[PDB]
RNA sequence: GUCUACGGCCAUACCUAGGCGAAAACACCAGUUCCCGUCCGAUCACUGCAGUUAAGCGUCUGAGGGCCUCGUUAGUACUAUGGUUGGAGACAACAUGGGAAUCCGGGGUGCUGUAGGCU
RNA sequence: UGACAUUGUCAGGUGGGGAGUUUGGCUGGGGCGGCACAUCUGUUAAAAGAUAACGCAGGUGUCCUAAGGGGGACUCAUCGAGAACAGAAAUCUCGAGUAGAAUAAAAGGGUAAAAGUCCCCUUGAUUUUGAUUUUCAGUGUGAAUACAAACCAUGAAAGUGUGGCCUAUCGAUCCUUUGUUCCCUCGAAAUUUGAGGACAGAGGUGCCAGAAAAGUUACCACAGGGAUAACUGGCUUGUGGCAGCCAAGCGUUCAUAGCGACGUUGCUUUUUGAUUCUUCGAUGUCGGCUCUUCCUAUCAUACCGAAGCAGAAUUCGGUAAGCGU
RNA sequence: CGAAACCACAGCCUGGGGAACGGGCCAGGCAAAAUCAGCGGGGAAAGAAGACCCUGUUGAGCUUGACUCUAGUUUGACAUU
RNA sequence: UCUGCCCAGUGCUCUGAAUGUCAAAGUGAAGAAAUUCAACCAAGCGCGGGUAAACGGCGGGAGUAACUAUGACUCUCUUAAG
RNA sequence: GUAGAGAUUCUGACGUGCAAAUCGAUCUUCAAAUUUGGGUAUAGGGGCGAAAGACUAAUCGAACCAUCUAGUAGCUGGUUCCUGCCGAAGUUUCCCUCAGGAUAGCAGAAACUCAGAUCAGUUUUAUGAGGUAAAGCGAAUGAUUAGAGGUCUUGGGGAAGGAAUUUCCUCAACCUAUUCUCAAACUUUAAAUAUGUAAGACGCCCUUGUCGCUUAAUUGGACGUGGGCCAUCGAAUGAGAGUUUCUAGUGGGCCAUUUUUGGUAAGCAGAACUGGCGAUGCGGGAUGAACCGAACGUGAGGUUAAGGUGCCGGAAUGUACGCUCA
RNA sequence: UUUCAAUGGCCCGUCUUGAAACACGGACCAAGGAGUCUAGCAUCUAUGCGAGUGUUUGGGUGAUGAAAACCCAUCCGCGAAAUGAAAGUGAAUGCAGGUGGGAACGCCCUUGUGGCGUGCACCAUCGACCGACCCGGAAUGGAAGGGUUUGAGU
């Protein structure tokens, strides 16, 4: 679906709360900092013998998933977040 | 004892009838002719099949024109096959009729002197059907409504104008120009 | 064979003990009503509150 | 072969009358409904805001609840050995008094007028409905009106 | 009583054809400078009262089409309950109760609330 | 030979030679097929509500920055009569036109100064809290309803807007990631990195209340199951065979000498099939040999009837299962 | 001189019903001590917790590009140097 | 007496010529440091050559006949080789 | 071909045997890849194997012995004295769940609150809602057979003087008014049965107070306050009622009447209502889990239900009118 | 008690919708033979004490004779305070509040299913206070004002 680049909206900020202009990006997932206590949980229960000892995801499907829209503030630099319904193709613009 | 089932857009592979024709005899008859009526008519509820039907049309027709001849009766059949019963392929399979007790089955129209003509068909087409069928003298004027004498006092009136085997009945409802006009032997009376 | 869904009991297990019908009570929760409602009507009842317990007072 | 949707097996509950479609009638929204009213729930298929479940259709509650266009009816629905109190939001357009509620507010108040004219009188006031008494005794009369005997009609053809 | 404005029920109000409408109102109608909008002052706008009841509108008349109501159809179809009723069965009868539709025929062809004008 | 190799540690590749473990469910046995595993419309559904089948007709995991919201204007599909050109009612007018059009995708319902078409402006497809309805155990999820506190859009305004006119279009724990604040902690006291928390979301779990998972056993094993198949009885006859009714007929010529269509009423079934009521702590399972008995639906033998020179041959026809085959 | 298998109790048939082929139940045919030698129609005779099939979140032998590993093998780095 | 054709696939073998890629370890830069970012590296591997008295193939398939299925028929691709 | 070494057939004998592999006849080999004694070596995921998953002390598709170990089992079997009072379920939701659990329901026990306000598998009155039976097709939609008229406008053929943007009648098509027959996924209508609500004291009428809600406004909404009506407390009938806590079993159902769906049918499979068996003895249908009657402490007397009165068998070889020869 | 006659009476247990079953176990008899103990939890009941409660981890009479009974101190367990992840904060406007029903009691009317006054327990409800969250919010602190909320609180 088409979403335009910038959208005038509530801002939930402090400074702004009230009707302000937000610019739109689409909200990726970050780069899985490896200092994580999760990851560092599984590290020392991965090593040694015994094999892999949590699951491993092996079946993909439902392409699909939910669009995450970031609406940033553009003076009070505040983000703020949404959620779209399931489309096969994001375009800005 | 199954849901009526007739041919619609969500099972449109009903099979044809076998019956064709329907109507047997004079069909463009006339009020003076064929004043008498006779009815097959079964007394219970049936399933009669197109091919029992079709058996009993082909042989009420050929009796009818070799003992009668062709302008000695009206012979129709009033059953309709849309029912269907399913039979498993070796799924529609045929159409029957669905009939309830005191549902013409076959009416015939002839003379006053054809009336045994008329009985023995009927008795004779009797074999050609599943289950039991009673024969019947009706007492109206052919294949309207009205009754021996209803229909001669009309007549003797006027009131009744031929329009191929049937007819025009006057009716004290609409415009009286358009049934002055079409009725010259209305006898319109100021009470 | 599973799926062996039927109603054949249920309705005689639900009268041996009757439908039992809820208590009444006198006041309902204002919980259900509209939030204007309710925030005047506790300034209201407070307010009624104190009158009587002036007047009793004065009596 | 079953499917729960809200609006299932409604296709003539929720249909409009024949030559009843087109606009609604406007006294509806001048209709003032106010708490402990007694009033009938019937789903109107035009407005679909403010929609109740099918099963409300046809029943009958309490308001507990107004707001600016809809009404709080209360119903008492069986699932099981026992009631539930339902509190179903409901837009004025589905919801119309109930008549014999009107038609108990006349009986109250005729009973308390007979109830003080019978004081003034002296006497008694009979404010108590009863059932259909048994028929008492007449006296029919036969002149001008002389019994006409009647036979069995044999059985005959019709056809 | 008639008319206008705002309505309630939303065809005993709709559709069609033909006779009438004094006063007022309404309408038709005369113009484009201004506010306004169109290819086009046709419609929507504004400024008006020279002209006309001819159209709208109201009313009356159709053994009019529909619509409303009441009877016939008919306690008929159907249906709750019952029998160690009949019938091989399909079905039917009976007993204690409830009770249509449709057709046809008769009648009718809007009522009404508020505010104001009218020989 | 030679500071190489070997050896020791770690790391990458390879490694059924070997080890451990898995190889879903529903199912008219199981397997295969299919998803009836999470869903919506009409019907089965027998006029409150509820109601099943691997019953029927169909849809669904999408799509839309507009196809959401507001306001204004217009009225559609078809029909008739006219305008050209040549069928092209492409297109342009005047009348009729209760919606027979359209409304994203199936169906049902709704909608005519609109919910349909066109135009203008916008992002209520926004933040937060509680209440309620459906599926319900009145748990979760999903969907939905009416309000309240803010900020807004639109309109002159009343008002209308918390996505799609309504009924389908979806996701827990742990972990990761993002947003958030002069937020809290790193426990001897500080600063800075880093890490951990509270609140609000997303990542994938379609076996859709959510395991990480290939086969074979014709060498096989155990606990059970007649809840479950082969088999065994019993029941049914879709099929086939057979017996009556009607008579258009064929039978140089006579509708039933005798055949005898189309239908119709029945009987049997040794054809498998249907179901799973008996049997899985056990009814030895085809054929052949041997032997006895029973039925007639009669091949022959006995006595009869039907037509024609007779004599054969036919109806084996009528009784008849005694006696042979 | 001298067992064993087996043994709920027992033992004549027909029909009916019945967990759909009874020795027992119901209605009938009937029915007389104690015994010997054969016999293979019945006791759905005995053996053996069906070895065919299905279920089990019960196994095992075997196979493989099933999942997770592993002896071995190869290569590299560090030390011996 | 012969042992025919096929190296397309899976095996086996020879390449180090890609450095296309990479672990440990080592090198350079930044940071206050953990650490991060860059290049570096053998083997494996991707290609290339050979091999069938290696496994094997010598035709794959698609829409389809009166239950269904079908493969009658409707037709294509042969591909490494027919 | 004898000894020795084997075991093809009789599928002989035996087959609770002489024997947990033997006996008889027959058959294979019999100077080498021959048979065999003793010593020695190979040990269990191992050995050994001229290869049968064969042998490895009657044990082999992984020997025997002891321990872990009383291994686990959603599966099978069993589970020990009496009498009283009660007394079910095979159904909802979820679970790699379908022979199993949790959850709700059905039950017991312990109670507690109270007893005149209120209840009820019921009717009546008043007032809502439905779209099944039925009905209709000349009313909308679909299906359906055939006639009469208009349609001088091509929706088809030649001809009238080859000849016709002049016409015919079969060709199709449209409309009009009767006329044949249907609809679970059609309908203007529309039942019976079933179903929601109410049947005044927490009630009815005036005075007055509160509010930050609302209204132009003490305007209204809600909560209240003080007084009059308390003698049919406003249909009939009946009946003491309600709320907690904990826990068991159940979570395979089946039959009959009626309404049905899938099936050729079925002692078939699947839904709805009611009554039953399961857990129900007793009288009757000769017998029978469901059918009829009727629900059971131990007895006496009487009378019945359904069912019977020729004998078996208790009760009229009763009464009246007819039919029937098989 | 035995036997006879009349009538009735199928083999028990088990799984099961359904057993007399041609479903399984059972030839007979004697003895043995299967919901126990422990660490917890939940409801109910009894006993003692009660804003407290629990002497037996331990010490003494104690040597005579003392596995008992009896006595004794300091810790501690549970409860007397909750809330939040945490840093932290931490429960009276009032008669420890108002409303309705409500046990018992007292006062009258006269027999009533009668009125008046308080009102234990319990339930429903309107508030008040404490913690958390969301606010405005007049270096550090969040005192007053709040809230559609939230807690297993007062
Ligand atoms: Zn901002």
């Amino acid at each position: 679906v088409n979403i335009p680049k910038t959208r005038k909206t509530y801002c939930p900020g402090k400074n702004c709360r009230k009707h302000t202009v937000h610019r739109v990006t689409q909200y990726k997932k970050g780069p899985d900092s490896k200092l994580a206590q999760g990851k560092r949980r599984y590290d020392r229960k991965q090593s040694g013998f015994g094999g892999q000892t949590k699951p491993v995801f092996h079946k993909k499907a439902k392409v699909t998933k939910k669009v995450v829209l970031r609406l940033e503030c553009v003076s009070c630099k505040y983000k703020n977040q949404l959620v779209l319904k399931r489309c096969k193709h994001f375009e800005l613009g | 004892k199954n849901k009526p089932y007739p041919k619609s857009r969500y099972n449109r592979a009903v099979p044809d009838s076998k019956i064709r024709i329907f109507d047997l005899g004079r069909k463009r008859a006339g009020v003076d002719e064929f004043p008498l009526c006779i009815h097959l008519v079964s007394n219970e509820y049936e399933q009669i099949t197109s091919e029992a039907l079709e058996a009993a049309r082909i042989c009420a027709n050929k009796y009818l024109v070799k003992i009668g001849g062709k302008d000695s009766f009206h012979l129709r059949v009033r059953a309709h096959p849309f029912h269907v019963v399913r039979i498993n392929k070796m799924k529609p399979n045929g159409l029957v009729a669905r009939v309830n007790i005191g549902q013409i089955l076959m009416s015939v129209r002839t003379k006053d002197s054809s009336r045994a003509t008329a009985i023995e068909a009927l008795r004779r087409c009797q074999y050609k059907f599943p289950g039991q069928q009673r024969i019947i003298v009706s007492k109206k004027w052919g294949f309207s409504q009205y009754a021996r004498d209803e229909y001669i006092e009309k007549r003797s009136r006027g009131e009744i104008i031929p329009d191929g085997c049937y007819a025009k009945f006057l009716n004290k409802r609409g415009s009286l120009q358009e049934k002055l006009d079409l009725f010259p032997e209305a006898s319109f009376n100021l009470a | 064979k599973s799926k062996n869904h039927t109603n054949h009991n249920q309705n005689k297990k639900a009268h041996r003990n009757g439908i039992k019908r809820p208590q009444k009570h006198r006041y309902d929760s204002l919980k259900y009503r509209d939030a204007k409602f309710r925030r005047n009507q506790k300034f209201a009842n407070r307010g009624t509150v104190e009158a009587i317990r002036q007047a009793k007072a004065s009596a | 072969p079953h499917s729960y949707g809200i609006r299932a097996r409604t296709r003539y509950t929720f249909q409009r009358g024949f030559r009843e479609h087109g606009q609604i009638r406007l006294s509806t929204y001048l209709k003032t409904y106010k708490v402990g009213d007694i009033v009938d729930i019937k789903v109107n298929g035009a407005v679909q805001k403010g929609m109740p479940h099918k099963y409300y259709h046809g029943k009958t509650g309490v308001v507990y609840n107004v707001t600016q266009s809809s009404v709080g009816v209360l119903i008492y629905k069986v699932v099981g050995n026992r009631y539930m109190e339902k509190r179903v939001n409901v837009r004025i357009e589905h919801v119309k008094h109930s008549k014999c509620r009107q038609d108990f507010l006349d009986r109250v108040k005729a009973n308390e007028a007979k109830r003080k004219e019978a004081k003034a009188q002296g006497k008694t006031v009979q404010l108590r409905r009863q059932p259909a008494p048994p028929a008492t005794a007449h006296f029919v009369s036969t002149e001008n009106n002389e019994p006409v005997t009647l036979h069995p009609v044999a059985y005959d053809t019709t056809i």
